[PDB]
Formats: C-alpha cells, sequence, structure tokens
C-alpha cells in the first residue's frame, strides 16, 4: 500500500469520466494491492487551445502522473487536443496514450518524442489496397493523393509495399489541397 | 495505522445463528481483498471465505460452501460473518484479513458451541507472610472461557504470570495468577486484581491485603 | 489443493545461532509464499511475501529464498524475543486456493537454573465456603523436566493436585510451574501438616516450605 | 605510547537485550586487538582475537568487529552469567608496547526498590576498650546511588565515618550497604542523640534513624 502511482487522464465528456474510475477500479479488483495502488485523476476539455497547455502543465503534471490518456472532443477538429498534450508531456519523455486519433503524422518519433495510440492511422490502411488487389487478378494503379502530410505518407507507403513486386504505379499525380 | 478490532467473545448452545464484526478503519474500505480464517485448538490455521466489498464478489474454500455466508457493508466498512445453524463442531478462533497476502490481523474473538451453561467466575485473594514478596489472585471453578486478568487496571507489568487453566472434575476451569515485587513495599501500596469473564458480563476486584 | 510440507519440527538453537527452517510444495509454484510467526497468546504477522521481500518495519535478521521446491527461511542472530511458531503458506490460483502450512517452532537453549518455592493456604472465604486449596509454585527455572510432589500430615497423597506450565518467557527463556491441592474444609481440618516436594537439577537438595496450621 | 579510549564508562541493561561497546583508538593500530572479562576475585579469559575471530570454548553470543579505528563487539542477549567487567587491548608492535585501555562495566537492571534502615551500637565489650562504634545498615536497595547522614546531638560530622558497598547479588540484583562511625570514649560520653539519616531516590522522603546511650 505504501507505494501509489497515480495514472492521469483527459477525456472528451463528464459520462465518461465515471467509466474511467470504475476501470481502474477492476485494474486493481485482480492485480493486488500492495506495490501499485493505481490512482485514477482526470480532466475535461476546453476550447482555447493554450489553455488546454496550461491547464495539462498546472493540474495534471502537479501530481506526479506517469502516463496520460488522450481522446478527441465531442466535436471534431482533426487534430485539436493531441498536440498541445502531446508537446508538454514530451517536454519530460512523460509516455501518452490516443484512443482516437488516426492521423499519420503523429506517427514519426522525432516531432512528438513519445506517443503511443491504439488505432492503425491511416497510412497503414495503404497494405489493405496491395492485398485486396493482389487476389483479384489486377496490376495497374492510377491513384490520385493530396498533397498533405496524410497523402504523401500514404503515396510512400504504397509505392514502398508495391516496389517489391519489382513493379510500379502508373501515374501519382497529386492535386493541391482546398482546390475548386 | 490500520485496526481490524473484532468483537466480544461469544457462547452459546448449538442451533442458533451467529453475528461477528471486522469493523475497520484508516483506509479507504472499499479497495481490498477482506477474507477470513479459522484456528481450533492446536492444530494450525485453515482459510474459509474471501470477499471483495466493492461488488461484493464472494468466493469460499472447497469444503465450506453453504455453511458460512460471508457479506459486507459500506456505511461502517463492517464485513460481518453470518452463521447458518447448529454446527456444534466449530469451537475455533476466528480472524479476518486483509490483502491476501494476509497483513494486518484483527483481534481473536472464540466461539463456543457446547451443551453446559455459562457460570459466573469465582475469585480468590492470596495472602502473604513469608518475607520473600509474592502473591496472587485465584480465579476458581467457572465456565467459559476465555477471562482476563490485570493488576492495579494495568498499572504494573514486570513479573506478571497467568497460567493456562484446564478442566479439573466438573467441566469447569480454575484459573492462577501470582506476582512478584520488591518485599519493602508489601505494607504501603495497595493491590487490586481485575477479572472480567465476558460471556457472563462478571467483573469483580478482589482487594489483598497482609497477613 | 496443494499439499504443504514444513520440517523440521522442533528446532533448538542457541541464543547466537540461526536456523534453517524449510518448506516444499508438491508442485511447481514459481514466486507465491509467504511466510508468518505466531507468538503465544497473540495473532500472527507477516514478514516476507514473495519468498524474497520483507515487509515493512521488519528487522533484517530475516530472508527467506527458494523456488519451485525447497523454500528456506533463515533467521540470522536469533534474540531473545523469538520463539514464536512458525508457518508457510502458498497463493498461485488466487483467490480459490488459500493452502496454509503446518509450521515448526523454535526453542531457545539457556543455562540450568534453580527454582524457588512459594506456598499459599486458604484465604477463610474458600474455608468459610467449606472448600479448600493450597498451592505451592516455582519460580524462573529451566529447564521445564522437574517432579512435584505434595505431603499431607507427613504423607505424599496424590488424585487431587494439578499443575499448569507456562511458555517459556520472552525475556529469559524460563518456565514457572503451578501446583494446586484441592480439598474440602474437613479433609484439611482432618490434618495440620502440609509441604511441597520439589525435584530439580537446578538446586542440591529438595527444599520444602512446609506450613503448620494455626491460623 | 597509544592511549585507549574505552566508552561508555558504564552500561546497563535488561535481561535480554544487547550491548555495544567501544575501544577508541588515537593511532591506525593495524587489525590486531583483543576483549576480555573478568568477574570480580577471578582470573579474566580471552574472547576474541585479531577483532575477528573467537577463541575456542567460547558461547556464540560474543562478537566482534573493527578495522583499526574503534573497533567494537555486541554481547547480543545478555543472560544472567555474564555482566563482569570488560577490558580492551592491543598488541601491533610487539614485543614493544602492549598498552591496555580501561574497559567498560556492565551490570543487569531491575525495577526500583526500596531500602530497609539498621542501626547497631556498641555491645559494650568495644566500649570497654575506650572506643565506640556505630553500625547503619541499609539492606536490598536499588540503585547504588544513595546518601547516609550522621548527626551527633543534631549536628553534621565529616572525615570520620566509613562506608562499605557488596556486589549486585545474582538472584535479585540488589546493593548491600554499610557506614559505620568509629570515635573515642571522650566523644562518645559527650553527646547521647545519634541519628543516621538517609535520603534515596526510591524513598519518598530521607528517612532517620536513632537512638540515645544507656537506653
Amino acid at each position: 500500500d505504501p507505494k501509489i502511482v497515480n495514472i492521469g487522464a483527459v477525456l472528451s465528456t463528464r459520462k465518461h469520466e465515471q467509466m474511467f474510475r470504475e476501470a481502474v477500479n477492476q485494474a486493481n479488483k485482480r492485480h493486488g494491492s500492495w506495490k501499485i495502488q493505481l490512482n485514477a485523476t482526470s480532466v475535461t476539455h476546453k476550447p482555447n487551445a493554450i489553455q488546454m497547455a496550461l491547464s495539462v502543465c498546472e493540474d495534471l503534471i502537479s501530481s506526479q502522473v506517469y502516463a496520460i490518456l488522450v481522446s478527441h472532443p465531442p466535436t471534431p477538429n482533426d487534430h485539436f487536443t493531441p498536440t498541445p498534450v502531446s508537446y508538454t508531456a514530451g517536454f519530460y519523455r512523460i509516455p501518452v496514450l490516443g484512443l482516437t486519433t488516426r492521423m499519420s503524422i503523429y506517427s514519426d518519433k522525432s516531432i512528438h518524442l513519445s506517443f503511443l495510440r491504439t488505432v492503425p492511422p491511416y497510412s497503414h490502411q495503404s497494405s489493405v489496397w496491395f492485398e485486396m488487389m493482389r487476389v483479384y487478378s489486377w496490376n495497374h494503379i492510377i491513384l490520385l493523393v493530396s498533397d498533405d502530410h496524410e497523402g504523401r505518407a500514404a503515396q510512400k507507403r504504397l509505392e514502398t509495399l508495391l516496389e517489391e513486386r519489382e513493379s510500379k504505379a502508373e501515374k501519382v499525380l497529386q492535386f493541391d489541397p482546398g482546390t475548386k | 495505522q490500520v485496526q481490524l478490532v473484532q468483537s466480544g467473545a461469544e457462547a452459546k448452545k448449538p442451533g442458533e445463528s451467529l453475528k461477528i464484526s471486522c469493523k475497520a478503519s484508516g483506509y479507504s474500505f472499499t479497495t481490498f481483498w477482506i477474507g477470513w480464517v479459522r484456528q481450533m485448538p492446536g492444530s494450525g490455521l485453515e482459510w474459509i471465505g474471501i470477499i471483495y466489498p466493492g461488488d461484493s464478489d464472494t468466493r469460499y474454500s472447497p469444503s465450506f460452501q453453504g455453511h458460512v455466508t460471508i457479506s459486507a457493508d459500506r456505511s461502517t466498512s463492517t464485513a460481518y460473518l453470518q452463521w447458518s445453524s447448529l454446527k456444534a463442531s466449530d469451537t475455533a478462533m476466528y480472524y479476518c484479513a486483509r490483502s491476501a497476502v494476509f497483513d494486518y490481523w484483527g483481534q481473536g474473538t472464540l466461539v463456543t458451541v457446547s451443551s453446559a451453561s455459562t457460570k459466573g467466575p469465582s475469585v480468590f485473594p492470596l495472602a502473604p507472610s513469608s518475607g520473600t514478596a509474592a502473591l496472587g489472585c485465584l480465579v476458581k471453578d467457572y465456565f467459559p472461557e476465555p477471562v482476563t486478568v490485570s493488576w492495579n487496571s494495568g498499572a504494573l507489568t514486570s513479573g506478571v504470570h497467568t497460567f493456562p487453566a484446564v478442566l479439573q472434575s466438573s467441566g469447569l476451569y480454575s484459573l492462577s495468577s501470582v506476582v512478584t515485587v520488591p518485599s519493602s513495599s508489601l505494607g504501603t501500596q495497595t493491590y487490586i486484581c481485575n477479572v472480567n469473564h465476558k460471556p457472563s458480563n462478571t467483573k469483580v476486584d478482589k482487594k489483598v491485603e497482609p497477613k | 489443493e496443494i499439499v504443504m510440507t514444513q520440517s523440521p519440527a522442533t528446532l533448538s538453537v542457541s541464543p547466537g545461532g540461526r536456523a534453517t527452517l524449510s518448506c516444499r510444495a508438491s508442485q511447481s509454484v514459481s514466486s507465491n509464499l509467504a511466510w508468518y510467526q505466531q507468538k503465544p497468546g497473540q495473532a500472527p504477522r507477516l514478514l516476507i511475501y514473495g519468498a524474497s521481500t520483507r515487509a515493512t518495519g521488519i528487522p533484517v535478521r530475516f530472508s527467506g529464498s527458494g523456488s519451485g521446491t525447497e523454500f528456506t527461511l533463515t533467521i540470522s542472530s536469533l534474540q531473545s524475543e523469538d520463539f514464536a511458531v512458525y508457518y508457510c503458506q502458498q497463493y498461485n490460483n488466487w483467490p480459490t486456493s488459500w493452502t496454509f502450512g503446518q509450521g515448526t517452532k523454535v526453542e531457545i537453549k539457556r543455562t540450568v537454573a534453580a527454582p524457588s518455592v512459594f506456598i499459599f493456604p486458604p484465604s477463610d472465604e474458600q474455608l468459610k465456603s467449606g472448600t479448600a486449596s493450597v498451592v505451592c509454585l516455582l519460580n524462573n527455572f529451566y529447564p521445564r523436566e522437574a517432579k512435584v510432589q505434595w505431603k499431607v500430615d507427613n504423607a505424599l497423597q496424590s488424585g487431587n493436585s494439578q499443575e499448569s506450565v507456562t511458555e517459556q518467557d520472552s525475556k529469559d527463556s524460563t518456565y514457572s510451574l503451578s501446583s494446586t491441592l484441592t480439598l474440602s474444609k474437613a479433609d484439611y481440618e482432618k490434618h495440620k501438616v502440609y509441604a511441597c516436594e520439589v525435584t530439580h537439577q537446578g538446586l542440591s537438595s529438595p527444599v520444602t516450605k512446609s506450613f503448620n496450621r494455626g491460623e
């Protein structure tokens, strides 16, 4: 009992709050209570961007957390919250976990330091592009792609996988983002 | 900083139902795997039951199922132990421990299941006059165990003795508490032995005086 | 459903030695062991869990080791306020198993000593009630093996006396037996010579403390 | 040429505790040392030489440690037979130095008790020689620190009273004190009231025993 770890979290809605608590209780109902006793604290979302970093610092790091959780807000903004929390907790190399954010830039341990997520990103589904096209007697591609980082990463992944077949696509022409 | 005070002693004839408490304190009650163990006279310890007081999840020993039903309550943390009925061959002592590697045990609360009836203890003083200081209080025939003694309301601990009682001829038990002290202090300090038989709720104080 | 084996049974070490208590499983339990100490007239405590780690607030004299089978606990520099009954237990399938052991029992070894003898007659309240008893008691001797005999009216009578022996004290390891003689008021009044006979190696001769009935 | 400092000057333990003494080294005296036990009126023995090895025939409690800097032995679980004077002694350049120390002293501990005071006047046989002696006896007290005063006609006297203290008995661990007042018949016949007043930690008030000549 004297050892007490302090896993924090950052969820979306207050109700999920309760869920989180009950979850961690199960993690103690089965595993032991001598050198452990995981203690769970959390916070809820804010819209003021820099307020995210300020709040996460002041609240979550004041309780010497060990690994923060992160999830998308109820209203979508593509990136929103993982960037501030990722940067702030990456100052001290405190590993965080993603829960929904499947966008491809994060999977680069040079601009995000420490970030482990639990859903494969968009780019990985490129593999399914291959396997399916491998089975339905097809060997030709005219793929389009955006110019954003997501498109670049997806096209590079597909080309790297496909060049193993000693083959290549026909055209890789890319349009500018937000075109009319 | 955890105390697991149990309830007082209990003795009753076969047939009735029992209820004893293990009220805890000093820690967040709904997070630890309280259990129970039983010890019969001079054989060792065995396990009976265990209960997580957050979901009332329970489990039982290979052969104890249905005899005793464990419970819980999140108002004073008291984890009871419901006894079905009878179980005459159950004279033993029951401990309640805490954390599945059991750490913080409590007191003892022996449960007596016999056919006789409780009888109040009979105390007897001793008169010292020899020149070598030694004196005590004797507890004559009584039933049932246990019983506690203490001198001057626990103001004297060095040199105290308290023998194990034995059943002589009539199913009752006899005790004998002896103690020594500097000889010159015999006629200058008042001695009292405190006897408290919990079953019969008897409490007498036989003051002793020099012969 | 896992039997437990603990040997030896009555280890006896000199009060500076050590111990090598053993507790062997019946299967391969990786690391799920715990050791317990229980002093007489008390409730046990925890001192080792995991077969290698120490609990909180436990001196350094204790330490354990072992895996699979043949678990060992080694008390270093056995102090005086030891002499408690020990136990070993395992918890693999938990919570389902909780199988204990039987455990050994240490017993410190001392140097021979000589006991005193004191006696007490009835207290005139038991005499008023008609039930009389005279008690003779010893103090701080060793070992426990001793013979106590009565003498009523310069005659050895039996069948009416009972004796009790405590456990070894926790400061100097000395038993102290007591013995009691019970008889009716008339049976006590039939004689006026009472004494207790004590025979032991500690004392040179069987000292006796006779009581002369003179009220 | 090296002074051994032995501390503490006088310890005291309960029968079952431990002990820890010290032989302060004024220099780095290699790794050679010794530890000696001596009871009153007897020839000392040998316990540890080289500060780490046990001489044959010595029980296992005694052990020590040291590396040329205030070595130390720890008698664990001091029984009744122990508790006499100790000594430390070094040997570095031999045969040249052979420097001993001062050594500590161990006494048993017990609960406080009160003394019994007695007074003995001259028996008229010593008085026939022109000398008078008055004896004040303190019996079965604890601890040793106490004060005794002589009052001749309620007057303090100095330089004419002698004191003797016995040794701690192995049974009840007390002390017995005698105080004698010796004087000539000329001083004896000039005074009538004599008083012996004791003051002691275990006594509520300074208690006096007095007598008068020819009564």
